[PDB]
RNA sequence: GGAGGACCGAACCGACUAAUGUUGAAAAAUUAGCGGAUGACUUGUGGCUGGGGGUGAAAGGCCAAUCAAACCGGGAGAUAG
RNA sequence: GUGGUCAGGUAGAGAAUACCAAGGCGCUUGAGAGAACUCGGGUGAAGGAACUAGGCAAAAUGGUGCCGUAACUUCGGGAGAA
RNA sequence: UCGGGUAAGUUCCGACCUGCACGAAUGGCGUAAUGAUGGCCAGGCUGUCUCCACCCGAGACUCAGUGAAAUUGAACUCGCU
RNA sequence: AAGGUACUCCGGGGAUAACAGGCUGAUACCGCCCAAGAGUUCAUAUCGACGGCGGUGUUUGGCACCUCGAUGUCGGCUCAUCACAUCCUGGGGCUGAAGUAGGUCCCAAGGGUAUGGCUGUUCGCCAUUUAAAGUGGUACGCGAGCUGGGUUUAGAACGUCGUGAGACAGUUCGGUCCCUAUCUGCCGUGGGCGCUGGAGAACUGAGGGGGGCUGCUCCUAGUACGAGAGGACCGGAGUGGACGCAUCACUGGUGUUCGGGUUGUCAUGCCAAUGGCACUGCCCGGUAGCUAAAUGCGGAAGAGAUAAGUGCUGAAAGCAUCUAAG
RNA sequence: CGGGUGUGUAAGCGCAGCGAUGCGUUGAGCUAACCGGUACUAAUGAACCGUGAGGCUUAACC
């Protein structure tokens, strides 16, 4: 299974050999199991977990009842992780960063930074047309978007300008530089999706 | 912030000497050839200093074998064994990029006497 | 994108913006309350309040810094002689903005901005 | 960061003074050559009675670059000019008998071990 | 660099040397042939590159192999200069009387080994031969070629081959396949003499 | 001493390039550059030349946003396989 | 687009240009926002015409004094050569 | 075609003469100077380009006021074969 | 009773040409049949005379069916998408396959598949790369996306033809590329209603999309193979090119909102100190953010069912036979 | 408010010099979008929308 964490930011770790490792600091506070899904009731085996804290006024009555049944305190959100056949958890159990103590590589999922509406040059690495040499008002424009009477349309999935970022992204096979249970910190090599303070789902690498 | 600051502070060197732009400094750097590890010295004017905690860096410019060489060092990196200010220089600017276009008598820096 | 950026362009160049706020800051010091567009009032706080903070300590250098920012000796005098002493105890929040409907000519959102003591 | 059309100084005594990169070898659409990268060059300028002559097409290894090289700690070493050592096309061994100016540790390989030995300073 | 006919000569001598190795039972005779063959190749190239020398060394080895021969032939082939096919408009200038004349596409190797280019219309039973003269001006001849095919000594190559009578009324039998003919031809002069004979 | 279809360069007179503009700010311009700038120079006012006619350092150019034959009215409801 | 007249100060060769005087104006829709893209600009690592039909456009050069300045020439020039 | 220039030159320059179809006032061949003239090369210079990035402004976008146009048989106006 | 018109004009025609489409397929291109021969020998490793039979729509054409009350035409740029007759990478049979490296045929469309010099070029040649630099269709894809060098107005000239006006499937220099998107389509992003009491969350996964490239080095091993020369299969490891995603710790760029230097001028009474204006006046540095040239990560392994192909057992058909049952 | 970062030793005053200027006070002054804090200012008591136990048939169970 995996844990939910927050992106504290980025830094470096200097090795004695003198290699500097780019690391992303992920704060993995204890994740409290709010619900356990089973094949009999839900048709799939999974655990729902919460992390962090939520303002009591901000928590709604329907949300509060779900937390109350678990016996856990309200967390900022609810996330599910699918269970392997061997794995077994109980409602109210807390899972810490020590889970990843023996995990060499992890996959980190987060919402990418939102770029808003983006042109084809930025979004799809389209080439710009000539800056000079007579180009009329068509420096960063997409160019042709189709053929002619055949097929007489634009095909679906045509790369065009539109929203860029603010989407779920996974970076796979990131090395685990350090696991710190005392500080509730997971240090992973390299950049991970999202801005500082964003929610990060960390799992053991599938590959 | 505070979390990263704690992590950054734990790795930071406490022996880093005071140096300013325009100072002539010698940086001893660890160099490994095969099994053997030795200290190589790089001596030149400090032309730029970036103050950024653990991410602090400084740039040293020398003329070596008739070729101008600039080396950006990570201050708190273990590779840098030691830093020593050979001479203190009197300049008015933080960054000495103008020294890149100057050679010989033009590139001379006055000593700061205090 | 404008991630983590501060300040409003207000459909002007930088020189016009600076000049307008220098005039508007003077107006607020002189009258202690002025009617302006809501976005401009929010920007004016970031210019006027530091001037009052500067006025708290009276020195030739501070007065000259205030003169550089305001370019009005009357405003500088009132700041150091009156506003500085008046707001000495208060830490920030030297002004308040009150929304006051829409302008007839252009339907612009309008607000009053005043010194809190007034 | 050397590309086709880039002019390089010569860091050896082959007799070439100025050379131009005509190809970055080693890949399809490979844009750039850094220190330690072999390039195809034409001799734009040469000394009289040199080993090499103007208009000759041969290989070279980049030894110094303005862009510089990055070390594992994150340190950077940059040079004031881009320089190369002329190599025989087939042998890919230095034509010159001497190396002038400092060279990087990136050239510390069996292929370019001769250059390191000849070089005055290795940084 | 060598002419196609020159390459063909080299090819022939190499084949002879291989045949000699197989057939000749006397070492001394073989030595003479080895020298003869070596000299001939040395005659072909005023200056021999190390690759040629290496090839010669392989040739010198008594235990020559057909694969080795082929490789050696390939190395020698590189030196050969290909025959240049004329431009469509040039060709038309060569054969003004002929209308809408066309040349079938020739393999680059074929061009390399071809002293002259000859193609048959077949429909009109016409063979067109184009060759650059000593002045290096292209020269074209077109003549009737017999549909019937018989084995006989071909005038162009002076070798027994499948030949069809050619009339540009004395006639000279020539190889039906010009490409085969070109391979057989080892001397440009022989072809020139054939043209003179016409 | 002070020549020049002399030189550099504003006004002034042009109009080589590019961009913009093309239901324009504009039925030919704007912006950045560009050429001439005491001369076969440029400009005000008034005048003269009239349509197979004028005028043209000549492009069929120009002759009131019109030109291998102006515009207006008439023959005239030309004629139109 | 439209002929004539008047011509302050500092700097400047100047009626260029910059900032100002007298004098006159802010150009008869505004207010926000701070996407793509278009227009008009600023800056740019390393490379430097590889762009392109073409260095188109851009960048660059730019003053005064002095030194110095080629082929060629109709003896003037070329020449502000460089 | 040969030579020069380039790593590579259908352009360029110098030759050759095989002038499809030069040639002597509808001038021949030269020619200093001059040219917003055609071609070619070099140094400098650069976002022209490798390959785009960021930034400042004017639009675009949203709100209030005013308020066009070309076009239009009628429309309940999808893909594929 | 002869000509010119590119200085041109009007009425008409898709009744009739040039472009593209269509029909056709001579031609073209691709494949097959026979096998004279070549191949030392030996038709069929490879190749294939004389002849024969197809396929494609793919060149040059034929026709004149659509369009002449307008369907913009070469090349480039930008952006593509499909086919497979496959250029590379994958699998396999035969070989005149010792190895290495090839030839040829079969299967295979997942991904990938140069930059320059010259020329308007497409192309081609050349230089230097690459695993390779595929061939075609898409109005010879793509001008309501760009370009305008080619080409086909008006100016001018040369050669040439003409008495001449003029003209050239000759050349030369110059020479206006419009459109604010209604609909379909496409990329994004909302509103409505529904889903049967209302509401807040977490999901399942029908279905859809993305991605899928590859070099070199080392080890196995100078091992198998070979007279040597040379030199593997299989398997494993490392490090790259190109491409993609994310990010800003580092290295940098930018940073007219930060600090400083500095020219001219004007003002703040003046001095001193400041401010305005001159591209941010000109510059030098530079925070955050954004960002690439910066630095992390990815393509997979594995599984299932198969292609060509290889078999096991096995009759029909006492043998043989991978197939008919299995 | 504190810090950090950047720029690079403010102004004023004193001293030295004929003066331009230097030096001391002084790594000074100033410092955007950063970091850690802090209710000083502004996020209002309300109001509004959305209801009042959720069809029929059949089967099973209680
Ligand atoms: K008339
Ligand atoms: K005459
Ligand atoms: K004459
Ligand atoms: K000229
Ligand atoms: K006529
Ligand atoms: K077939
Ligand atoms: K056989
Ligand atoms: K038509
Ligand atoms: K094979
Ligand atoms: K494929
Ligand atoms: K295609
Ligand atoms: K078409
Ligand atoms: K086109
Ligand atoms: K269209
Ligand atoms: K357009
Ligand atoms: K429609
Ligand atoms: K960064
Ligand atoms: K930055
Ligand atoms: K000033
Ligand atoms: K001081
Ligand atoms: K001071
Ligand atoms: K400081
Ligand atoms: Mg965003
Ligand atoms: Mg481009
Ligand atoms: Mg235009
Ligand atoms: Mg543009
Ligand atoms: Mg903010
Ligand atoms: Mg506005
Ligand atoms: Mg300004
Ligand atoms: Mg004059
Ligand atoms: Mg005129
Ligand atoms: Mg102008
Ligand atoms: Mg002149
Ligand atoms: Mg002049
Ligand atoms: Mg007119
Ligand atoms: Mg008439
Ligand atoms: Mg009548
Ligand atoms: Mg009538
Ligand atoms: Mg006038
Ligand atoms: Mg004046
Ligand atoms: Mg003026
Ligand atoms: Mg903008
Ligand atoms: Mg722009
Ligand atoms: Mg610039
Ligand atoms: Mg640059
Ligand atoms: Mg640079
Ligand atoms: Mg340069
Ligand atoms: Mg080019
Ligand atoms: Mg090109
Ligand atoms: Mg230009
Ligand atoms: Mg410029
Ligand atoms: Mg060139
Ligand atoms: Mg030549
Ligand atoms: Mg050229
Ligand atoms: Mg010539
Ligand atoms: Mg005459
Ligand atoms: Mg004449
Ligand atoms: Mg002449
Ligand atoms: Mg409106
Ligand atoms: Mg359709
Ligand atoms: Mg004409
Ligand atoms: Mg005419
Ligand atoms: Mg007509
Ligand atoms: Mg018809
Ligand atoms: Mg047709
Ligand atoms: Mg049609
Ligand atoms: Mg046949
Ligand atoms: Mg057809
Ligand atoms: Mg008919
Ligand atoms: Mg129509
Ligand atoms: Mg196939
Ligand atoms: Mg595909
Ligand atoms: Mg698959
Ligand atoms: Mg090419
Ligand atoms: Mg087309
Ligand atoms: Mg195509
Ligand atoms: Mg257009
Ligand atoms: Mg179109
Ligand atoms: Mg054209
Ligand atoms: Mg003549
Ligand atoms: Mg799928
Ligand atoms: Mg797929
Ligand atoms: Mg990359
Ligand atoms: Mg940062
Ligand atoms: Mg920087
Ligand atoms: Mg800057
Ligand atoms: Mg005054
Ligand atoms: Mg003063
Ligand atoms: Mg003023
Ligand atoms: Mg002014
Ligand atoms: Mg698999
Ligand atoms: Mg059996
Ligand atoms: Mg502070
Ligand atoms: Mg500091
Ligand atoms: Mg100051
Ligand atoms: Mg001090
Ligand atoms: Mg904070
Ligand atoms: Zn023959």
């Amino acid at each position: 299974i995996g844990l939910v964490g927050k992106k504290v930011g980025m830094t470096r770790i200097f090795t004695e050999d003198g290699v500097s490792i780019p690391v992303t600091v992920i704060e993995v506070e204890a994740n409290r199991v709010t619900q356990v899904k089973d094949l009999a009731n839900d048709g799939y085996r999974a655990i729902q977990v919460t992390t962090g804290a939520k303002k009591a006024n901000r928590v709604t009555k329907p949300e509060a009842g779900h937390f109350a049944k678990a016996g856990v305190e309200a967390g900022r959100g609810l996330w599910e992780f699918r269970l392997a056949e061997g794995e077994e958890f109980t409602v109210g159990q807390s899972i810490s960063v020590e889970l990843f103590a023996d995990v060499k590589k992890v996959d980190v999922t987060g919402t990418s930074k939102g770029k808003g509406f983006a042109g084809t040059v930025k979004r799809w690495n389209f080439r710009t047309q000539d800056a000079t040499h007579g180009n009329s008002l068509s420096h960063r424009v997409p160019g042709s978007i189709g053929q002619n009477q055949t097929p007489g349309k634009v095909f679906k999935g045509k790369k065009m300008a539109g929203q860029m970022g603010n989407e779920r992204v996974t970076v796979q096979s990131l090395d685990v530089v350090r696991v710190d249970a005392e500080r509730n910190l997971l240090l992973v090599k390299g950049a991970v999706p999202g801005a500082t303070g964003s929610d990060l789902i960390v799992k053991p690498a599938v590959k | 912030s505070n979390i990263i600051k704690q992590l950054e502070q734990e790795q930071m060197k406490q022996d880093v000497p005071s140096f300013r732009p325009g100072d002539t400094v010698e940086v001893k750097v660890w160099v490994v050839e095969g099994s053997k590890k030795r200290l190589q010295a790089f001596e030149g004017v400090v032309i730029a200093i970036r103050n950024r905690g653990l991410h602090s860096a400084f740039t040293v410019r020398k003329i070596s074998n008739g070729e101008g060489v600039e080396r950006v060092f990570q201050t708190h990196s273990p590779v840098v064994d030691s830093i020593s200010v050979k001479r203190r220089g009197a300049v008015r600017k933080a960054k000495l990029y103008y020294l890149r276009e100057r050679t010989g008598k033009a590139a001379r820096i006055k000593e700061r006497l205090n | 994108m404008r991630h983590r950026k501060s300040g409003r362009q207000l459909n002007r160049n930088s020189s016009h913006r600076q000049a307008m706020f220098r005039n508007m800051a003077g107006s607020l010091v002189r009258h202690e309350i002025i009617k302006t567009t809501l976005p401009k009032a929010k920007e004016l706080r970031r210019v006027v309040e530091p001037l009052i903070t500067l006025a708290k300590t009276d020195s030739v250098a501070n007065r000259r810094l205030a003169f550089a920012r305001t370019r009005d000796n009357e405003i500088v005098a009132k700041l150091f002689n009156e506003l500085g002493p008046r707001f000495a105890s208060r830490a920030g929040g030297y002004t308040r903005i009150l929304k006051c409907g829409f302008r007839a000519g252009d339907n612009a959102p309008m607000a009053y901005i005043e010194l809190v003591d007034r | 960061m050397i590309q086709e059309q880039t002019m390089l100084n010569v860091a050896d005594n082959s007799g070439a003074r100025r050379v131009m990169c005509i190809k970055v070898l080693g890949g399809s659409h490979r844009r750039y050559a850094g220190v330690g990268d072999i390039i195809k060059i034409t001799i734009k300028e040469a000394i009289p009675r040199g080993k090499v002559k103007k208009g000759d097409v041969l290989k070279a290894v980049v030894v110094r670059t303005k862009k510089g090289v990055r070390r594992p700690d994150g340190s950077v070493i940059r040079f004031d000019g881009n320089a190369c050592v002329l190599l025989n096309n087939n042998s890919e061994q230095p034509i010159g008998t001497r190396i002038f100016g400092p060279v990087t540790r990136e050239l510390r390989s069996e292929k370019f071990m001769k250059i390191i030995s000849l070089a005055p300073e290795v940084l | 660099m060598i002419y196609p006919h020159q390459y063909n000569y080299i090819r022939s001598v190499i084949l002879r040397l291989k045949n000699v190795y197989k057939t000749v039972n006397d070492k001394e005779t073989v030595k003479v042939i080895q020298s003869e063959t070596y000299n001939d190749i040395n005659e072909i190239f005023g200056h021999i590159d190390d690759d040629i020398e290496e090839s010669l060394k392989v040739l010198m080895n008594i235990r020559l192999s057909n694969k080795e021969i082929e490789a050696i032939l390939n190395k020698f082939l590189e030196y050969v200069v290909p025959f240049e096919l004329p431009s469509p408009q040039k060709l038309q200038k060569v054969f003004k009387k002929v209308k809408k004349i066309k040349i079938p596409q020739f393999e680059e190797y074929d061009l390399k080994v071809s002293s002259f280019v000859g193609w048959n219309e077949l429909a009109s039973n016409r063979k067109y031969i184009i060759y650059y003269d000593e002045k290096k001006q292209l020269k074209g001849l077109y003549g009737e070629i017999s549909n019937q095919v018989v084995k006989g000594f071909c005038t162009i190559c002076n070798k027994e081959s499948n030949v069809s009578l050619f009339m540009k009324k004395k006639g000279d039998y020539i190889c039906r396949d010009s490409i085969h003919c070109n391979k057989q031809l080892t001397d440009i002069n022989q072809f020139y003499n054939f043209i003179d004979k016409l």
